[PDB]
């Protein structure tokens, strides 16, 4: 039984206690996910703040902050936002198959 | 209310054309935030295969031997990717490279006079004078004869010139083929250039008929605007073809008569190939990276 | 077998001890050491 | 670390007497009921569940204690000994759920003991927490148990009367 | 020097296009213009990889240590 527990850390500073506001921090990302997830996390109704924001060009870290309004932790809504983004990439992945299949 | 079925019910993807190098094609009703992160992937996470450890032998010939490795590098082999396996990083050198990470590939090249009549031509005067990338070949390792029988290790431009001789030099050299991203190194990006444009839009708003309508033809590439008459005057055929030149913004007769935006969520991409891989197959590779970069931070613990 | 170069007739040479350090068909004096067969190694990079 | 001391003192020392043991858990439970009154709404307040650091040690080492001398708080007619049937039922549904802030396997070991002993009824508080879950140097402690069993070969030859094997 | 293999902005291979290109103004009697064209160099950034070369490796290799002359 192995976990990666280096790859995602949520940030006790910066988290409430309510668990409606956190901080998380990724290691090795960037732009890449950290703008497509800020972009699927937003379109949460319960999303009240969202942002992503890499603190320096060298070290490869990406910290989102997600703050909702209630009734939906930031961790429960990190995680809507990452299905969404998985059930995204199956959507364009099965309409560029159609259209191979259709030359 | 945003929904993955309501994307589903208005994305399209419309192929332009899908040669073995190049693919072209459209996207659209996506948001720049996604189908830039494909952009993102393409050039960077998607792997490759490229020579990284080079041994030399000897290097007699004119071009210093951290060059001559570097230009292997950088030469483009056609090995399909998921063959070979990521090797270790922090396990030694006699137990790194295995028959299942890596390619080996070899030089062995020397000079020769030629006795000819003659000025003239290298490729008539002296034996091997030319060392081009076809060159390096391909010693199966291991059980790699079983694997790679149907597809031998080429270079996927094998003209590429790596060096030069004259008689009494040479080289004799055995590079590590390995497996990368090329975020690392740029020599194991997979594309030559995987990018977008945006979909030109072009809003005549007065009616612009006449001979001015003639003059409104030129300031855009030709299929771009049509005329008939002062009937069916202007009309933009296909807003595809025109580059944003903005000639158009530069006269007086129509500083007021038209407006130049871009449809917002119509993507346009254009990617290249190295070779490897065909153009069409990096960018599913593209697709299902990014998925897999989020099943991987789904699936994962969060600790204090 | 190491040798030596002549930087002049280009003639391959090895030497000795006890020996002018010298070519040895024409007379010349200055005389590159060759390149023989061992491993180096590079990153591609 | 004492109180980590404690609790692994007691509990894998073989030649003891049973009114030793007693009164060590007699003293912890008092320490916990008195702390009964004064510490215990100071948990809505703002800050953090570090605040309570001594308490949740002290009530590790009391179900450290229980997994392992079980039996000895069982009177002749098979009640338990100054009402720790009915203690772990208010202490666990407290205001601070001891269960998820102390050490992982000694709360694990200790809802298994009390289905088998029929204290508490703890595992749907500790499946209790899915979306509801300066401190290593905290979980670290709690994974020190000072009497792990002996590796060396020749002194535990002298250890085997004074120190309890697992069962 | 020698070519370089990769365009240095856009990346596409260029290091096979040096022999091709010296005959498409050799034998073709073409200009650079359409030389470049026809060998498929269509970005400016890669047009000025071909176009610029100097080759100054026939230059280096007159001086050949180990042959006599």
């Amino acid at each position: 039984e192995e976990p990666d527990r280096e790859k995602i850390k949520l940030l006790t500073q910066a988290t409430s206690e309510d668990g409606t506001s956190a901080s998380f921090q990724i290691v090795e990302e960037d732009h890449t996910l950290g703008n497509a997830l800020r972009y699927v996390i937003m379109k949460n109704p319960d999303v009240e703040f969202c942002g992503y924001s890499i603190p320096h060009p060298s070290e490869n870290l990406l910290n989102i902050r997600i703050q909702t309004y209630g009734e939906t932790t930031a961790v429960d809504a990190l995680q809507k936002g990452l299905k969404d983004l998985m059930d995204l990439c199956d959507v364009v992945e099965s309409k560029f198959t159609e259209k191979i299949k259709s030359m | 209310e945003w929904n993955v079925e309501k994307f589903k019910k208005d994305f399209e993807v419309n192929i332009s054309s899908l040669d073995a190098r190049e693919a072209n094609f459209d996207l659209i009703n996506i948001d720049t935030s996604i189908a830039n992160a494909f952009r993102r992937i393409m050039i960077s996470e998607v792997p490759s295969v490229a020579a990284e450890y080079v041994y030399f032998f000897n290097n007699t010939s004119v071009i210093q031997d951290e060059v001559l490795a570097h230009r292997i590098g950088l030469v483009p082999l056609k090995v399909d990717p998921d063959m070979l396996t990521w090797v270790d990083s922090n396990l030694p050198d006699d137990e790194k490279f295995t028959d299942e990470n890596t390619i080996v590939l070899s030089l062995n090249v020397k000079c020769t006079r030629n006795p000819d009549a003659p000025s003239t031509d290298p490729k008539e005067l002296y034996n091997n004078a030319h060392v081009y990338a076809r060159d390096l070949k391909f010693e199966p390792q291991g059980r790699q004869s079983t694997t790679f029988a149907d597809c031998p290790v080429v270079p996927a431009d094998p003209d590429i010139l790596l060096a030069k001789l004259r008689p009494g030099q040479e080289i004799s050299l055995k590079a590590h083929c390995i497996l990368g991203i090329g975020g690392d190194h740029a020599k194991f990006s997979p594309v030559s250039t995987a990018s977008y444009r945006l979909l030109p839009q072009i809003n005549i708003l007065q009616p612009i008929k006449g001979e001015s309508a003639r003059r409104f033809q030129k300031c855009f590439p030709p299929g771009v605007i049509g005329i008939d008459e002062g009937s069916d005057e202007a009309y933009v055929k296909d807003a595809r073809k025109d580059t944003v030149s903005r000639e158009v913004l530069r006269y007086e007769e129509f500083a007021d008569k038209v407006k130049l935006g871009r449809v917002r969520n119509h993507f346009i991409f254009n990617v290249e190939s190295a070779g490897a891989m065909t153009p069409e197959e990096i960018f599913f590779k593209s697709v299902r990276i990014l998925k897999n970069k989020a099943e991987y931070l789904k699936n994962c613990p969060i600790t204090q | 077998t190491l040798k030596y170069i002549c930087a002049e007739c280009s003639s391959k040479l090895s030497l000795s001890r006890t020996d002018a350090v010298r070519c040895k068909d024409c007379g010349h004096r200055i005389l590159l050491k060759a390149r023989t067969k061992r491993l180096v190694q590079f990153e591609a990079r | 670390k004492s109180l980590q001391y404690l609790g692994s003192y007691i509990a894998r020392a073989k030649k003891l007497s049973r009114t030793q043991i007693i009164f060590v858990a007699s003293y912890l439970t008092s320490w916990l009921n008195r702390y009964v009154i004064e510490r215990e709404e100071e948990v809505d307040q703002r800050g953090g569940m570090e605040r309570f650091k001594h308490f949740y040690a002290a009530f590790q080492a009391l179900c450290y204690i229980f997994c392992f001398r079980h039996n000895i708080f069982r009177d002749t007619d098979g009640n338990w000994e100054c009402e720790l049937d009915k203690f772990f039922q208010r202490m666990v549904i407290s205001k601070f759920n001891p269960l998820k802030f102390c050490n992982e396997n000694v709360m694990l070991m200790f809802a298994r003991i009390a289905q088998q002993e029929s204290v508490a009824y703890c595992f749907s508080i500790i499946e209790n927490n899915n979306n509801e879950r300066t401190r290593q140097q905290f979980i670290d402690l709690q994974s020190y148990f000072p009497y792990d069993p002996l590796f060396l070969k020749n002194y535990k030859i002298l250890m085997k009367e004074y120190y309890i094997e697992w069962s | 020097m020698i070519v370089p293999v990769r365009c240095f902005s856009c990346g596409k291979v260029v290091g096979d296009k040096w022999e091709s290109y010296l005959n498409l103004l050799q034998e073709d009697e073409l200009d650079e213009g359409t030389a470049l064209s026809r060998l498929g160099l269509k970005r400016y950034c890669c047009r000025r990889m071909i176009l610029t070369h100097v080759d100054l490796i026939e230059k280096f290799l007159r001086y050949n240590p180990l042959e006599k002359r």
